[PDB]
């Protein structure tokens, strides 16, 4: 198995660092932290990416992720748990919603929930003996009901903390034959206090974008992203609070279907601003720089045509397409988007 | 205040359709959903499937998908299951019940609410309408005596027995009926007597199938 | 949805005593799982729900508690009218899963069955039909083994019991046993036994008759 | 498969008496123990028996409220405390194992008996 153990590391001295750091109204997680996070999800991924011929589900549902059966002999699950003589493992299992009130346990709980295929309420996501079931009654509700928790129980200390900005995202995995609007409009037709414009703006950002543009767009595709055969197309600008949500990366496959220039910003520069990669021919866009460190990574794309509906236009904007280091200037919606500060940026190719 | 009233008890054979009812009152039918499950003879309890009232979204255990339907009338808050082709294995108890709308949401899972409905019994044979036949079980040539009546071969239940015309009720067992293979019920009725009595006591048990409109009357003596 | 395991499958207490029915699963279920009582002929009726909230109207010896692959109902003080079968029953699902059952019998003194054997009639014999009846009188606890013997054969799969409810006055079972043969094959025979054995017997009780003696 | 009981003897009425069995050859924990007794020109009758811990013990009504049973699991024995002696208790005591797990009283294997006297 490819068990990627810088990352481990890295979420570890995360975690440290941020154990006792309180939460506050503005406070949000860094790029350096949220590009842990990322890589976490990521390598849990990959350490075993594929279902077993003899244990699939036959409605293609990728139980890999998403069951004991594969998750306890997946290398990276059991490295991460067992670093540092199981001292996350420790601190994770004092964790609940209820309590959380520090950025280091809000990461915590938050991820290894996800890397051990665990819900909140510490039921998993999928039972083994129903990984090869054909009833879609349960396989499919399963899953919107982890998707949903991931992003409500964030919810859910946003309001009580009365925080703005902490966000980490439901994978794109866990999106298996989810609705994004009926996720949106559950959850927000059901407690109007998430709606305070003080509350929980990224988590409602990424919702609010997934309400309006579905996996799958079919013939209106302009962009395909894969990650272990995981797919999702796009026909807007793609903002990075999304593919840091769904655990997307500008260094993944890349289809583009039209011949519409996109800017693939990838790191950060020495100037205050942001180095991107420019495509536009229909086929394959592959960013072929070094990847950057954690520090510096950054996965957004910026789309220009002519034909973009102009209430959608604002997600590409560059202040809202890219997530503000600087927390209390975060960007969430049409209300606060800019698009200034393009003199600092530079076009890499 | 909340009720679910469901159909009378039904008798049929194999192969015949079959529509039975769930009336719900007291709450408000559309946002509910209706679930039917069963419970056969001396098992547990298996979920058929469930319906959203509103809008008529069915879920069916796969193991009834494609063999029952579930359907609404909303005019009379009523939800039905139907069989076009019943089995002899469809004999059982069915219940109805009903669960909140949303019964998972993102902070988890509701239960079925209480009442459930009553319950229908469903029996399934290719018999029709028997009297039984009643044989003595005889007390044995060899203080206490057993004896009894076989009751056998009828359809549908119930029998009642008893013995003397009610004037004999200390020591009677009638035991549950058993479903023979060949459609048809079969029980005993016993009785433990005074083996001194035997030769001075008239014993008769009187077995009545109302469904037939039969009464039988059986002397039990000592073979000679 | 999972599989669970209840147990017991019987449960033999008296009035007044604390008793504890079990659910297991072999992965976390969390909170959501309900118990449910059922009395004969009637649908079952919900006791406790989120695995330790009671329902409302419930009388308060019941408790349950969960750990998410453990769940116990505790009966704190069992009560003349708890006797019944008890389901736990999972729910994080559009269906959910009942357990196997536990039924809460009334406990009382061992009784030995008191054992008798008819043969058939010769009025049934006229209809081609020969049914052979054993019978196990007024016995406790529950358990029992039968077997009918032909010529001293052990029979299988040519008999049906029947089992009457714990007995209202004196809480002992009865049994019927009924051999169901041709009179073809009924006549290619002799020996006609019965064989019983009980945990209150020290050695099997056979009780027999040979066609056709009186 | 070896059942040898002990713990017997002579006592005057209103005493007591705790009567054990031994196995051996066989771990017991999965069976029901059960103990019978036999007076001179009487038939063998129930006392009590063990079923596996958690099913419960179970009695005849001779002796309710006078003797218990008991199990040892890890030690292969089980145990019969009889109080409140009566002359008419006096008799041969055995152990015997229920080979059925399902209780139905497939008493195989008996143990020789131990003897119980209770006189004035």
């Amino acid at each position: 198995q490819d068990v990627n153990v810088a990352s481990i590391t890295a979420f570890k001295s995360m975690i440290d660092e941020t154990w006792d750091k309180k939460i506050e109204a503005n406070t949000c997680i860094s790029r350096k932290h949220r590009n842990i996070i990322h890589e976490v999800i990521r390598d849990f991924m990959k350490a075993y990416p594929k279902m077993d011929e003899n244990k699939k589900s036959p409605l293609g549902a990728p139980m890999q992720w998403l069951t004991q059966y594969y998750i306890l002999k997946n290398e990276y699950h059991k490295t991460m748990l067992a670093y540092d003589n199981g001292s996350l493992n420790t601190k994770f299992k004092t964790l609940n919603i209820y309590m959380i009130t520090n950025v280091g346990q809000y990461i915590l709980y938050i991820v290894f929930c996800i890397i051990s295929g665990k819900n909140h309420d510490g039921t998993p996501y999928i039972y083994d003996s129903e990984i090869t079931s054909n009833d879609k009654n349960f396989i499919n509700e399963r899953i919107k009901y982890a998707c949903k928790q991931i992003l409500h129980g964030q919810l859910t200390i946003a309001l009580r903390i009365r925080n703005k900005f902490m966000f980490i995202g439901s994978p794109m995995y866990l999106w298996f034959n989810v609705n994004g609007s009926q996720v949106y409009h559950d959850i927000y037709d059901r407690n109007a206090g998430f709606h305070n414009k003080e509350i929980g703006r990224l988590l409602y950002a990424f919702m609010y974008y997934l309400s309006i543009s579905g996996r799958f767009l079919n013939d209106f595709a302009l962009l395909k992203f894969t990650y272990l055969g995981e797919s999702w197309t796009f026909s807007l600008s793609v903002p990075e609070y999304i593919l840091y949500g769904l655990g997307y990366s500008v260094f993944d496959t890349i289809e583009k279907f039209s011949n519409d220039a996109i800017l693939v910003y990838i790191r950060t520069n020495n100037r205050n601003g942001y180095d991107y990669v420019e495509f536009n021919k229909k086929g394959i866009a592959k960013v072929t720089e070094d990847k950057p460190d954690n520090d510096k990574r950054i996965h957004a794309i910026r789309l220009i045509n002519d034909s973009t509906d102009v209430q959608h236009i604002h997600f590409g904007f560059r202040n809202m397409v890219i997530i503000d280091n600087e927390c209390a200037n975060i960007q969430s919606s049409a209300e606060n988007a800019t698009d200034t500060g393009h003199h600092q940026d530079s076009k890499i190719n | 205040e909340v009720q679910l009233v469901q159909s009378g008890a039904e008798v049929k054979k194999p192969g015949e359709s079959l529509k039975i009812s769930c009336k719900g009152s007291g709450y408000s039918f559309t946002t509910h959903w209706i679930g039917w499950v069963r419970q056969m003879p001396g098992e547990g309890l298996e979920w058929l499937g469930i319906i959203y009232p509103g809008d008529s979204e069915t879920k069916y255990s796969p193991s009834f998908q494609g063999q029952v339907t579930i359907s609404v009338d909303k005019s009379i808050n009523t939800a039905y299951l139907h069989w076009s082709s019943l089995k002899a294995s469809d004999t059982a108890m069915y219940f109805c019940a009903r669960r909140p709308k949303n019964y998972y949401d993102a902070s988890g899972y509701y239960n079925w609410l209480d009442p459930w409905g009553q319950g229908t019994l469903v029996t399934v044979s290719s018999a029709s309408t028997k009297g039984p036949s009643v044989f003595p079980l005889a007390p044995s040539s060899k203080g206490t005596a057993a004896l009894g009546c076989l009751v056998k071969d009828y359809f549908p239940e119930p029998v009642t027995v008893s013995w003397n015309s009610g004037a004999l009720t200390s020591g009677v067992h009638t035991f549950p009926a058993v479903l023979q293979s060949s459609g048809l019920y079969s029980l005993s009725s016993v009785v433990t007597v005074p083996s001194s009595s035997l030769g001075t006591q008239t014993y008769i048990c009187n077995v009545n199938h109302k469904p037939s409109n039969t009464k039988v009357d059986k002397k039990v003596e000592p073979k000679s | 949805e999972i599989q669970m395991t209840q147990s017991p499958s019987t449960l033999s207490a008296s009035v007044g005593d604390r008793v504890t029915i079990t659910c297991r699963a072999s992965q976390s279920l969390s909170t959501w799982l309900a118990w449910y009582q059922q009395k004969p002929g009637k649908a079952p009726k919900l006791l406790i729900y989120k695995a330790s909230i009671l329902e409302s109207g419930v009388p308060s010896r019941f408790s349950a508690s969960g750990s998410g692959t453990e769940f116990t109902l505790t009966i704190s003080g069992l009560q003349p009218d708890d006797f019944a079968t008890y389901y736990c029953q999972q729910y994080n699902s559009y269906l959910g899963a009942f357990g196997q059952g536990t039924k809460v019998e009334i406990k009382r003194t061992v009784a030995a069955p008191s054992v008798f054997i008819f043969p058939p009639s010769d009025e049934q014999l006229k209809s081609g039909t020969a049914s052979v009846v054993c019978l196990l009188n007024n016995f406790y606890p529950r358990e029992a083994k039968v077997q009918w013997k032909v010529d001293n054969a052990l029979q299988s799969g040519n008999s049906q019991e029947s089992v009457t409810e714990q007995d209202s006055k004196d809480s002992t079972y009865s049994l019927s046993s009924t051999l169901t043969l041709s009179k073809a094959d009924y006549e290619k025979h002799k020996v006609y036994a019965c064989e019983v054995t009980h945990q209150g017997l020290s050695s099997p009780v056979t009780k027999s008759f040979n066609r056709g003696e009186c | 498969v070896q059942l040898q009981e002990s713990g017997g003897g002579l006592v005057q009425p209103g005493g007591s008496l705790r009567l054990s069995c031994a196995a051996s050859g066989r771990t017991i924990s999965r069976y029901a123990m059960s103990w019978f007794r036999q007076a001179p020109g009487k038939e063998r009758e129930f006392v009590a028996v063990a079923r596996r811990s958690g099913d419960g013990a179970f009695y005849a009504d001779s002796v309710q409220g006078r003797f218990t049973v008991s199990r040892d699991d890890a030690k292969n024995t089980v145990y019969l405390q009889m109080n409140s002696l009566k002359p008419e208790d006096t008799a041969v005591y055995y152990c015997a194992i229920d080979s059925d797990t399902f209780y139905s009283g497939s008493y195989d294997y008996w143990g020789q008996g131990t003897q119980v006297t209770v006189s004035s």
